RNA sequence: UCGUAACAGCCGAGGUUGUGAAUUGCUUUCAAAAAUUUUGAAAAGCAAUUCACAAUAAGGAUUAUUCCGUUGUGAAAACAUUCAAGGCGGGGCAACUCGCCUU
């Protein structure tokens, strides 16, 4: 890079380690609470949290726990900013492939996992903009090739998530408007699906 | 301050109501040399 | 979408060390003096306020109104730089500087 492009790159990387610090602090707070399970060093669950905490860029926001997002260490034990962050940031994030809020505890459950917008049998992107998380059922049914035909052919299908709970695939009539406006964050990635 | 002289550089600033607010700051040479140089030149000119 | 950002150039005012000087200071040393104590002269060391001046990376060239000396290469104790002419023209009383056209 040139000097001008160099001076900025420090900001993104430093924010990245700040986010990593926050992620592991949040997990160290979570292992004390019986959400589902928390091992310790398991990297994939850390990545899942790193992809699930993006609800801040999803429209609605409040300034109370806004300094907690930009900070890196927080207070972890007992009555702490991490606790209130967990309370507010507990369900304000809907599933991309079912449009249902996630209590953030069912993430580690095998029923929900990381979803690749672009398949492995295709373009080899590894950037965070080509990574989401949703149910295991839709991950199994995605069948590599993405969107169009299949997403319109299977639209409206009802799939059981186990234990008697069945969820419906997006009705394309509503899902067109959803993939047009609902994910209003719309940085660069939703339209590529 | 009693019966003693002080060295300041005054930055005149006229407010909305016409009040020229006089702001005093400690003078330190080698940085704000423009004002002291102009003062010395004015003093030399005055003496003719 | 890269690149430009780096390299250079004309100057200023201090400070420091030191030399000389004016004026005072502190300490030390023979007593010169007084009736065991002080006044002391003169020198030495250390300074203070102010002035003039020398040096300002060790040092080496040169007499051009030129410098080299904190960069890089690498042993060769070796180097890097510059590159003829012809007018056209701008600026500047001047020294000189800056552009265009042609082999």
């Amino acid at each position: 890079l040139p000097a001008d492009d160099r001076k900025k790159l420090t900001n993104q990387i430093t924010e990245n380690e700040n986010t990593n610090l926050r992620i592991k602090a949040l997990l160290a707070e979570m292992m004390n609470d019986h959400s589902v399970e928390n091992v310790r060093p398991f990297s994939p669950m850390q990545q899942e949290i790193l992809k699930i905490y993006e609800d801040g860029v999803l429209k609605s926001d409040i300034e109370i726990e806004d300094d907690i997002l930009k900070i890196s260490k927080t207070a972890q034990p007992s009555s702490s900013d991490l606790k209130r962050y967990k309370l507010w940031l507990e369900q304000k994030y809907k599933s991309p492939y079912t449009g249902q809020i996630i209590p953030l505890n069912k993430l580690f459950t095998p029923e929900y996992e990381i979803e690749a917008i672009i398949p492995q049998s295709r373009y080899f992107d590894d950037s965070f903009s080509n990574k989401i998380i949703c149910e295991s059922a839709v991950n199994k049914l995605k069948d590599n090739y993405i969107g169009l035909g299949f997403i319109k052919q299977f639209g409206g299908t009802i799939i059981e998530l186990g234990f008697g709970k069945s969820v419906k695939v997006f009705d394309t009539e509503e899902y067109e408007d959803f993939v047009k406006k609902h994910y209003a964050n719309n940085r660069g990635k939703r339209n590529k699906l | 301050w009693v019966d003693r002289t002080k060295e300041f550089i005054v930055s005149e600033s006229i407010l909305k109501n016409g009040e020229t607010k006089r702001t005093f700051k400690a003078v330190d040479s080698e940085k704000d040399w423009i004002a002291i140089k102009t003062k010395t030149e004015q003093e030399i000119e005055h003496s003719h």
